């Protein structure tokens, strides 16, 4: 019981981890999306 | 000086969507192994 317990309390901090550079993963993800927005806009704007 | 920055911005918009892409493959990847890892947990926290 106290192994288990021990094993499924490793598993939330991993658990947490995981979602914790998921999050981060999306928010660059996002970031990276508006700067290629700009940077189209830009390319545009000089081709007119 | 304008076709000068039409051409930089294009690069770097393309350099973006390349590294988003990239981005987007190792997070699908890390929320793969953290659904198997959470799911490892609930059975270990069972198991107790």
């Amino acid at each position: 019981l106290e192994k288990a317990r021990e094993d499924l309390a490793q598993i939330q901090a991993y658990i947490k981890n995981l979602k914790d550079v998921y999050t981060k993963q999306m928010e660059e993800k996002n970031e990276l999306e508006m700067k290629a927005a700009k940077t189209k806009k830009k390319i545009n704007t000089a081709r007119t | 000086t304008i076709n000068q920055m039409e051409i930089s911005l294009k690069e770097e918009e393309i350099q973006l969507n390349e590294a988003t892409e990239k981005t987007n493959q190792l997070l699908a990847n890390l929320d793969k192994e953290s659904k198997k890892a959470n799911q490892k947990g609930e059975e270990v926290a069972a198991t107790n």
